[PDB]
RNA sequence: AGGCCUGAUUCAGGCCACCAUCGAAAGGGAAUCCGGUUAAGAUUCCGGAACCUGGAUAUGGAUUCUUCACGGUAACGUAA
């Protein structure tokens, strides 16, 4: 069978978000004229949310809980796919070839993915996602 | 075929004082000292030389902006791509590892 | 004998030898069984399995270095994974090895 | 549905 | 010391309230197609650098001349 | 510290459940 | 740019916890 | 055998371990060159030119909706 599919979590080992933790949105097999080689377009965490105690309070807490996201194309022998998967149904849309060609699109992109990614955050949803890796 | 020596106080051919001979804008040859070469940075996992950051003496790094040694991956400036790469998978391994023999331990415990 | 079925797979059947080929045809799901030397680094080997597990791709320990498992195969270089694309004319694949 | 990967040969 | 090729930069450097003198160096020389000709150079010190603007064209040379302030001392070479 | 084995992967008796990411945990 | 000296007192750090923890001492 | 930190004012609490000092003008080490000058001084003086270290501070720019920036598959690049 295959894995790399659509809501497969990643874990990406090159570039400069190296160690952080992806989910596949359309992949690639095939490749594409301006990438030539077997990619997947990815949404993934660039500032993990940090934890919250009762501690703090209010505005506090709305600062912790920001999640700052990224969408970038990734080479799959810059993959380390997971067994873990997220669902993708709120943002695969937004995420296509064409975003990464228009600049405006990748800041809506990037839009959309914050908003899912906090909400889903908020929601207690996927604890695993949203935990850094240690290395 | 003019001939040149130190132009300090020590007069023995340590590594400390090496002598060049230029010919200054007054047409003579003259002493100039050398300074020690700097080294290239290391990785810390490897010991091969960093990539992307500049070779400098230990105090010259202080007036350098972070972008001249440093890389914008994570550990970058103290490990090289490739360690990285290793650590990564090498902890991800790790803690699937852990989690099967949890399971399993789980289960070996569940007959009693 | 195993080295038998594995000389007629290579004759008849498709194959693809080393790591970063084996690991390409688990990405795109092609592989019937990988076969894994005694000698692959624990990284690699570790890698390899989860990525079997990921695709559901069958196991064969070699017994035998990355040599002898080129030797075995027919060719004069070192190997250190292999996987069989299609077994051809030969029956590894049903003898469950 | 998988329950084994791990082969051996069944002649032995 | 400093190369510029801004000419305003120049004149901007020339135009600082701590300045003491501007020098003006001609220097006869041949180009690359062998025919001489004049190249001025324009020579300001700003706090802790001498800033030298090279000039291979008499006329923008001579209108840079004319556009620098009454009251600054110019030390022909 | 061991890395991925897939021998104690089978011991447990699930490999379904695990390739489908069922028990997922989180350490320290 | 037409401004006017004074005297800003900062707000003071961690208030409101302070305040809580002091209720639930007490 | 001692230093540091926390605290709406209650002196209470917490962290850390290990020994002065001397010993190199050939070891390690921040940074200066050219030209001129005396009866006798020069990388020291004079003229020009430039660096290093430490300090207080101001201006421009960035920190892009208001809150710690981006690009490339990647090695990696950047005025911050
Ligand atoms: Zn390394």
């Amino acid at each position: 069978a295959k894995f790399l599919k659509a809501g497969k979590v990643a874990v990406v080992v090159r570039g400069r978000y190296a160690g952080k933790k992806v989910v596949i949105v359309k992949p690639h097999d095939e490749g594409s004229k301006s990438h030539p080689f077997g990619h997947a377009l990815v949404a993934g965490i660039e500032r993990y949310p940090l934890k919250v105690t009762k501690k703090h309070g209010a505005k506090k807490v709305a600062k912790r809980t920001k999640i700052k996201p990224f969408i970038k194309v990734v080479n799959y022998n810059h993959l380390l796919p997971t067994r873990y998967t997220l669902d993708v149904e709120a943002f695969k849309s937004v995420v296509s070839t064409e975003t990464f060609e228009q600049p405006s699109q990748r800041e809506e992109a990037k839009k959309v993915v914050k908003k899912a990614f906090e909400e889903r955050h908020q929601a207690g949803k996927n604890q695993w996602f949203f935990s850094k890796l240690r290395f | 075929a003019q001939r040149v020596t130190f132009r300090r106080r020590n007069p023995y051919n340590t590594r400390s004082n090496k002598i060049k001979v230029v010919k200054t804008p007054g047409g003579i040859l003259r002493a100039q000292h050398v300074k020690k070469l700097a080294t290239r940075p290391k990785c810390g996992d490897c010991g091969s030389a960093l990539q992307g950051i500049s070779t400098l003496r230990p105090r010259q790094y202080a007036t350098v902006s972070k972008t001249h040694k440093t890389v914008s991956r994570a550990y970058g400036g103290s490990r090289c791509a490739n360690c990285v790469k290793e650590r990564i998978i090498r902890a991800f391994l790790i803690e699937e590892q852990k989690i099967v023999k949890k399971v399993v331990k789980e289960q070996t415990e569940a007959a009693k | 004998s195993i080295n038998q079925k594995l000389a007629l797979v290579i004759k008849s059947g498709k194959y693809t030898l080393g790591y970063k080929s084996t690991v390409k045809s688990l990405r795109q799901g092609k592989s019937k069984l990988i076969i894994i030397a005694a000698n692959t680094p624990v990284l690699r080997k570790s890698e390899l399995e989860y990525y079997a597990m990921l695709s559901k791709t069958k196991v064969y320990y070699f017994q035998g270095g990355n040599n002898e498992l080129g030797t075995a195969v027919g060719k004069l270089f070192r190997v250190g994974v292999v996987s069989i694309l299609e077994a051809g004319d030969s029956d590894i694949l049903t003898t469950l090895a | 549905a998988i329950t084994n990967l791990i082969s051996k040969l069944k002649g032995q | 010391a400093r190369e510029i090729t801004d000419i305003k930069q120049f004149l901007e450097l020339t135009r600082r309230a701590d300045v003491k003198t501007a020098t003006v160096k001609i220097n006869k020389k041949l180009n690359k197609a062998g025919k001489p000709f004049r190249q001025t150079k324009f020579k300001v010190r700003g706090s802790s650098s001498l800033y030298t603007l090279v000039i291979n064209d008499a006329g923008k040379a001579k209108k840079l001349i004319q556009s620098l302030p009454p009251t600054l001392k110019v030390n022909r070479l | 510290e061991s890395l991925f084995n897939l021998k104690t992967a089978e011991k447990t008796g699930i490999l379904n459940d695990l390739a489908k990411g069922k028990k997922r945990m989180i350490f320290t | 740019l037409n401004s006017n000296p004074e005297i800003l007192l900062r707000k003071r750090r961690n208030a409101d916890r302070t305040r809580i923890e002091r209720q639930e001492l007490a």
